[PDB]
């Protein structure tokens, strides 16, 4: 079977500026070739087909080229709507194949995080288990480190992180850092801090808060 | 104004069958075949039938997995999927040849895992925190199968939300969810976050109050 190889997972571009996502195939699929969009949750959107042919309602800043083996869908101008997972596939033969996506990234002026800290709620402290919640929201650009720190040492056991995907609106990344402790070990130390570093400050980016206020 | 409806995410125990859905409509339904499609957080081709002749064909990876049929009557495709593993689970896609009309898509957990409802934590800044700005939170732990869906006051608070993708351990799923609302308005007013986790057919309100 045929193996459609899209080499870049993501690809970086400015709003109306143009980018070009590529893809490969194993073996000659002629011009069988379509250029699918997806959004989180929602199902694909047929942009291109046999190639270079806009399919109906796509904007005309889609162009679609290649023949053979190398194929390229191109975005002219691009939108804040475009941001989205790119897909080619072959339907030269049987069993239609894709490739494995390109995903979209919008770049933006840079943006600092804004970080909040939250003790474990007296609710969780009931059935023993205790985590301690930061959010660090809104930032750009994505790459960003976080340490927790209990009474000025770092932990990273218990710690689970989470990320949105980018922002359709204003093009900046949200994170989620949660430490869960159980209750004794949570009322055995004091200060909880989560600190981040992250290009916008030479300087880490502290919030904490003292248990035994 | 083709419309193609799915079936709803179903959680099934390894070793059974599922039989998903697709109804059409808008359109001759013998006059267009219907494809179905595999995604796995990428994605695969299954098959497709043709109502109007009969003709089925099936990707030979899913030829002892998959079998589709079409109902005429009803306008309705379906794709039966039996010995599931837990490698099934997916979103399943059906789609109109040729023309960009999909199902919403179906999620399908294989698991032997037990359907657990949500505990909803309130998370309040700490009583020494503190400026025009403030940002609250909800804890969501401990369900299983995904989803849940949160809002915030009901959807009234829609800007300043940032619900974070959930993460697995010991067949629980937890995330949290912040939005972040002018000092004006809270504690002076209700700040609530509400949590639906469909497959255990509740939804709880949990208040975040001053701690
Ligand atoms: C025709 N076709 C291959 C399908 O319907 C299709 C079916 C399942 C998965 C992807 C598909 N791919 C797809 O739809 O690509 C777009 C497309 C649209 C029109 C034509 C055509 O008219 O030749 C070809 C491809």
């Amino acid at each position: 079977d045929i193996v459609m190889t899209q080499s870049q997972k993501f690809m970086s571009t400015s709003l109306g500026n143009r980018v070009s996502v590529t893809c490969k195939a194993s073996q000659n699929v002629g011009t069988n070739v379509a250029w699918f969009q997806q959004k989180p949750g929602q199902s694909p959107k047929t942009l291109i087909y046999s190639a270079s042919y806009r399919y109906s309602g796509v904007p005309d800043r889609f162009t679609g080229s290649g023949s053979g083996t190398d194929f390229t869908l191109t975005i002219n101008n691009v939108q804040s709507e475009d941001l989205a997972e790119y897909f080619c596939q072959q339907y030269n033969s049987y069993p239609y194949t894709f490739g494995g996506g390109t995903k979209l990234e919008i770049k933006r002026a840079d943006a600092a995080p804004t970080v909040s800290i939250f003790p474990p709620s007296s609710e969780q402290l009931t059935g023993g288990g205790a985590s301690v919640v930061c959010f660090l929201n809104n930032f750009y650009p994505k790459d960003i480190n976080v340490k927790w720190k209990i009474d000025g040492s770092e932990r990273q056991n218990g710690v689970l992180n989470s990320w949105t995907d980018q922002d359709s609106k204003d093009s900046t990344y949200s994170m989620s850092s949660t430490l869960t402790l159980t209750k004794d070990e949570y009322e055995r130390h004091n200060s909880y801090t989560c600190e981040a570093t992250h290009k916008t400050s030479t300087s880490p980016i502290v919030k904490s808060f003292n248990r035994n206020e | 104004q083709v419309q193609l409806q799915q079936s709803d995410a179903e959680l099934v125990k390894p070793g059974a069958s599922v039989k998903i859905s697709c109804k059409a409509s808008g359109y001759t339904f013998t006059d267009h075949a219907i494809h179905w499609v595999k995604q796995k957080p990428g994605l695969e081709w299954i098959g497709y039938i043709s109502p109007g002749n009969g003709d089925i064909k099936y990707n030979e990876k899913f030829k002892g997995k998959a079998t589709l049929t079409a109902d005429k009557s009803s306008s309705t495709a379906y794709m039966q999927l039996n010995s599931l593993t837990s490698e099934d689970s997916a979103v399943y896609f059906c789609k109109m040849e040729y023309l960009d009309y999909w199902g919403q898509g179906t999620t399908l957990t294989v698991s032997s895992g037990g359907t657990t409802p949500p505990s909803v934590y309130p998370l309040a800044p700490g009583s020494a925190a503190q400026t025009n700005s403030v940002t609250l939170g909800c804890l969501v732990k401990g369900y299983f199968p995904e989803p849940v869906t949160v809002t915030w006051n009901s959807g009234s608070l829609s800007s300043g939300v940032h619900t974070f993708p959930a993460v697995l351990q010991s067949d629980l799923y937890t995330l949290s969810s912040s939005v972040t609302v002018p000092s004006s308005t809270w504690p002076s007013q209700s700040v609530t976050c509400n949590v639906a986790h469909p497959a255990s057919s509740t939804a709880v309100d949990k208040k975040i109050a001053p701690a």
